[PDB]
């Protein structure tokens, strides 16, 4: 199968939103091959996608996100494979920023806290948040907390104390939009006080 | 003349919320809400898409379309894919106004009236 | 000349007050109704300021309507309006406010409401926060987990209406009361 995977991205420069997709098997003969949207748009049919080195992408304001549009792969005229995709349903956030973590002196805790540039969006501005974190030199005990806030708090007495922890931060659309995980933010470090 | 009585309202209740009810919000940006006299009502949720049909597409008097507009655009596109057998001195922020409270009201069903 | 305010007391009541210096040591009246097809009548319960009619009062018995006023000096009208009432709800304030706590986590229970697209929020802080932190839910259950129990936590409760179906003039309840708790127990100050 010539399988693959698409996301959209609302409002992510002004007001124009993006259409990414990119096939499932990493090799593939892409010389031949061509994108085409076509459905739930604005006054036209169909829209082509640029091939941008491994990626197929678009660009515009003529997404209209009322029902489902027919994104097919293309060899010339001929249609290899079709896929029927809403255009609201796969939608993939704009990852978080600014991540840092204070620690309190008397309330003995850690101040998480980070930023997203969805506050300041008209439609995907609703979103759930998934922010993980573990100790440095562990493998895959890594702790997930979801929170619809871009503040949260860890308590020094439910952590390891004397040890790096790494922590980042993720979202997902909520509240009539669905799709995907962000990328994650990068990282942030911090070392917990000894047993003093 | 057509019954919007077999309509999947909760299809077309989530694309008001997603960007329609917004659009309405982008056209209407500058006025005070508080400055607006309503005059349009609807009841259930068949009424109101009858009078939401009427006030987007029927050109009035003072407003000579709005067809063209991108919430016009989306609540056409909406009707089309879930109603059944649907065909298809500038008081134009008044009747956008008049709009949005039939929306409003679409999304209340289940409060009573006189 | 005329200054108006409209509030939709739980779907209960609406209050419609107004102000005019100009028709000061006067009697203003008040008339409305709920159609455009159908006769006004006149107000059975007025407000009074400075010995004056201010406002009026009407039982709208949780009906959603568009109200469509008048308010004459005598026959001739000095205000003319009509709106969606509740456009300007206020929601009750929470009733009977719970508490469960269990080790670094707490949940906030009380009396829903009868009528929908509402925003049941508590806000709280320690004495170590430089303001309120917040969540809330679509119903009067909402978990805080993260919290800590050897610190002392002030509390509060309202409700407000959601802007996609009530629009953007709405009043959001009165807090209820504060309440502080340390260790899963009540406490008098924070
Ligand atoms: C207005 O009504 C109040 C209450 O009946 C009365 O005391 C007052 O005399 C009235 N004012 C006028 C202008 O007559
Ligand atoms: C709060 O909701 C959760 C899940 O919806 C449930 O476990 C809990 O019993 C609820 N509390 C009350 C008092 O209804």
């Amino acid at each position: 199968d010539y399988s693959f995977s698409c996301y959209s991205q609302l409002e992510v420069n002004g007001s124009q939103h993006s259409l990414t997709c990119a096939f499932e098997d990493p090799d593939v003969n892409i010389t031949n091959l061509e994108f085409e949207i076509c459905g739930a748009l604005v006054e036209v049919k169909c829209l082509n996608f640029r091939k941008l080195q491994e990626i197929y992408f678009i660009e515009t304001k003529k997404f209209l996100l009322i029902g489902k549009s027919n994104i097919c792969v293309k060899v010339g005229e001929k249609s290899l494979t079709c896929k029927k995709i809403d255009l609201t349903t796969i939608v993939k956030p704009e990852a978080p920023f600014d991540l840092s973590v204070v620690y309190r002196e008397g309330a003995n805790d850690f101040v998480v806290t980070f930023n997203t540039s969805h506050l300041q969006k008209k439609y995907v501005k609703v979103l759930m948040h998934d922010v993980a974190y573990r100790q440095e030199k562990d493998e895959n005990k890594w702790t997930h907390v979801n929170l619809s806030s871009t503040k949260l708090t860890l308590l020094q007495r439910k952590l390891q104390p004397a040890a790096m922890y790494e922590i980042k931060v993720r979202s997902i659309p909520d509240h009539y939009f669905k799709g995907f995980w962000s990328e994650w933010s990068p990282s942030y470090y911090f070392r917990t006080p000894e047993i003093n | 003349m057509y019954d919007f009585t077999n309509c999947d309202f909760e299809k077309i209740k989530a694309a008001y919320l997603s960007t329609i009810s917004k659009d309405l919000i982008t056209y209407m940006s500058g006025t005070k809400s508080t400055e607006f006299n309503n005059t349009v009502s609807c009841s259930n949720r068949p009424h109101c898409l009858t009078e939401i049909q009427s006030l987007t597409f029927n050109p009035t008097a003072g407003c000579a379309s709005l067809a063209k507009e991108m919430f016009a655009m989306k609540t056409k596109a909406a009707l089309a894919i879930w109603c059944p057998g649907y065909s298809e001195t500038n008081k134009c922020l008044e009747q956008v106004s008049q709009l949005q409270g039939l929306w409003r009201r679409f999304n209340r069903p289940l409060l009573k009236q006189q | 000349g005329v200054q108006i305010q409209i509030i939709y007391f739980n779907l209960e009541t609406v209050q419609v007050t107004w102000q005019a210096s100009k028709y000061s040591r006067t009697n203003l009246t008040f008339h409305y109704r709920f159609n455009g097809d159908e006769a006004y009548d006149q107000c059975t319960n007025y407000l009074l300021q400075e010995g004056h009619t201010s406002g009026c009062l009407l039982d709208a018995e949780q009906r959603d309507d568009i109200l469509y006023f008048s308010i004459r000096n005598g026959t001739h009208p000095v205000f003319t309006a009509s709106r969606w009432m509740v456009y300007y709800l206020k929601p009750s304030s929470p009733k009977h406010v719970r508490f469960s706590w269990h080790q670094d986590a707490v949940t906030v229970t009380c009396s829903d409401l009868s009528y929908g697209d509402l925003l049941y929020e508590v806000q709280y802080r320690s004495p170590f926060d430089t303001e309120w932190q917040s969540k809330q839910e679509n119903t009067c259950n909402v978990t805080i987990e993260g919290l800590d129990a050897e610190k002392c936590y002030s509390f509060w409760v309202r409700v407000k209406a959601m802007e996609d179906v009530y629009g953007p003039d709405t009043y959001p309840s009165d807090w209820s009361e504060v309440t502080c708790w340390q260790r899963g127990e009540i406490r008098d100050a924070c």
